[PDB]
């Protein structure tokens, strides 16, 4: 939790918990490959059970959501996904945050498990079913909606 | 068993007290001063919102109780352009 | 007319395809060669272990009569 | 499963339920949220008058019309009969 | 939990079996109706395990299941504990 | 009645455990006397059921039809693994 409010940040923008969803995080040569599996539902867990920023944006603009939906191995380790989807939901973790290349993450699923998991913890929801389209059409928000609204919008 | 929802511009809007219970502001409303203890009626005043976004809503209300998690084959909400960013100006004080 | 019934349940992972049908075990599990799962065009999912040494065999489908792709 | 947007005046009653079911209640559950004598009422879909004891599947609207988003809306009017009078809805403020 | 009056009328003392570790198998398909005084039990059930448990199939087995039986059109003597 | 195939479905299971056994035998071995691999499928497989000699031999016959073994070209009874 002191790391996690000191809160580091990689260089490809990743957050400590986007460095804990992926699958492209190096593990070294020795016993570490044994045992050091990303993504891991259990590091996950606990690191979003610790405190970390589930919100935290990337420098390429993704959320968590975003990269463990990319993950190739759906159907291999999917008890693993089925832990951290149900993490992540449990606690923020916006089922739409739309990254800047506007992109839903559902969107983003590549693989009919992994959407499927992401839509039975969709929410029908506020202004984020009622924001897609009103950032699909662009309207002026500049300003013409409250501050917190501004990054609502940012996100949606 | 059933809610009154009354809109800035003169509409009122009346549906059932579960499918408004969605909302934290209406649970909020209807929940301690100004609970208005018939049972029966308990409107609520809006005098922000417009009448069909308050109409929009309680079209969302209804959609919302039928979709909560069934029927996967989720029909999507055809908001219009010029509907949008005044629906954006209604949730937040809803709490949908 | 009932105050106490209850019945017994089973509960799968909501997957589309039930089994990997070359080596006849579930797709959770790894291979008999080893992990990698792939997918082809007549909407079947075995193992790319079990297909890679499927199509040295034969380039068919193991289910229908139909000629297999990757995806 | 069929869904309707009652109107009258400036007031709009939102209703859900089965299509093969009379539409005497449907002047009955209006009856209980308005505490109004129950024989007055006349409900106008489209602009015509339809039996009391004929059901609201034949009256019109189906459900795969009638989805929560655009629902079947109907005029209800009360006797003086007296012919269906509803306000349409304001038009929200267009993108300059 | 939930807001309105959710009353169902039945209690229940459910076994959710895992996955096919368990050797008991339904291969007919044997396709029994859910019973209507209890189907507003089942889609209760089958909504509350589908949301705390996303992704599971819960396919009900009935030849094994269990439960008691009320006479009422008789008189209603007794009890009966005779399969569903 | 139910009980003889469910003896018949271990058999068809053990078939599959036969199957994966010779295949990570010769993963490492990757040619095999075929004596010394009846001796070998036996060995590790000892801890669960213990396979009788006909049940091997239907076995590797399944393996060559699948293709992930066949026979040595140097000798018939050495089997090469690809
Ligand atoms: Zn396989
Ligand atoms: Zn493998
Ligand atoms: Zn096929």
């Amino acid at each position: 939790y002191n790391l996690i409010h000191l809160d580091p940040r990689t260089r490809e923008g990743f957050t400590l918990l986007h460095l804990a969803v992926n699958s492209n995080t190096p593990v070294d040569d020795f016993h570490t490959n044994d045992v050091c599996s990303f993504p891991n539902a259990l590091v996950t867990k606990l690191l979003l059970d610790c405190g970390a920023e589930v919100n935290a944006v990337d420098n390429e603009g993704n959320s968590a959501l975003h990269i463990i939906v990319q993950y190739n191995r759906p159907i291999s380790d999917f008890l693993t996904l089925h832990s951290i989807i149900i993490s992540l939901v449990e606690a923020g973790a916006h089922t739409d945050m739309t990254n800047k290349q506007n992109k839903t993450p559902l969107d983003k699923s590549t693989t009919g498990v992994s959407e499927i998991l992401l839509k039975t913890q969709m929410k029908m929801s506020l202004k984020c079913l009622a924001a897609r389209a009103v950032r699909a059409n662009d309207i002026n928000y500049q300003d013409q909606i409250p501050r917190t609204l501004e990054e609502f919008v940012g996100f949606h | 068993m059933y809610v009154k929802l009354i809109s800035s511009d003169g509409h009122e809007f009346i549906v059932k007290r579960e499918h408004a219970l969605t909302s934290g502001t209406i649970k909020a409303m209807l929940s301690g001063p100004g609970q208005f203890a018939e049972n029966e009626t308990n409107e609520v005043n809006f005098r922000e919102i417009p009448s069909h976004v308050l109409s929009k809503v309680c079209m969302y209300f209804t959609y919302k109780v039928r979709y909560t998690n069934s029927s996967t084959e989720i029909p999507e909400f055809p908001i219009a352009p010029e509907i949008a960013l005044e629906l954006l100006m209604a949730a937040n004080f809803l709490d949908c | 007319e009932v105050k106490k019934w209850n019945a017994v349940a089973l509960w799968a992972w909501d997957i589309v395809v039930d089994n990997c049908a070359i080596c006849r075990n579930h797709i959770m599990d790894l291979c008999i060669e080893c992990c990698t799962v792939a997918w082809g065009v007549c909407n079947h999912a075995f193992h790319f272990h079990c297909i890679s040494r499927w199509l040295k065999t034969r380039q068919v489908c193991p289910l229908d009569n139909r000629e297999w792709e990757f995806q | 499963d069929v869904f309707l947007m009652i109107r009258r005046h400036k007031t709009t009653i939102f209703t859900d339920a089965k299509e093969s079911s009379t539409v005497f209640e449907l002047k009955r559950i209006v009856e209980g949220i308005l505490k109004r004598p129950p024989d007055e009422q006349r409900l106008y879909k489209d602009d015509q008058l339809l039996d009391d004891g004929k059901t609201l599947g034949e009256c019109g609207f189906t459900s795969q019309t009638a989805r929560p988003q655009a629902p079947a809306t109907v005029g209800l009017a009360f006797r003086a009969f007296e012919a269906l009078c509803i306000e349409p809805f304001s038009s929200p403020p267009e993108l300059p | 939990n939930q807001d309105t009056v959710i009353d169902l009328g039945i209690s229940f003392q459910i076994y959710v079996l895992q996955a096919g570790a368990w050797p008991l198998t339904q291969a007919p398909s044997s396709t029994f109706a859910i019973p209507q005084e209890l189907e507003k039990s089942v889609q209760m059930f089958e909504l509350f395990y589908s949301q705390h448990f996303s992704g599971r199939k819960l396919t009900w087995l009935h030849y094994l299941c269990t439960g008691e039986v009320k006479m009422n059109y008789l008189g209603k003597p007794y009890v009966a504990m005779v399969t569903t | 009645q139910e009980m003889e195939q469910t003896r018949s479905a271990v058999d068809e299971d053990r078939k599959m455990y036969l199957q994966a056994a010779i295949v990570r035998i010769m993963k490492a071995r990757k040619v095999l006397r075929h004596n010394a691999l009846i001796q070998e499928v036996i060995s590790q497989s000892r801890a669960r059921f213990n396979p009788s000699i006909s049940m091997i031999k239907k076995c590797i016959e399944v393996l060559i039809d699948k293709q992930y073994i066949e026979r040595s070209q140097a000798s018939a009874d050495e089997y090469s693994y690809v």
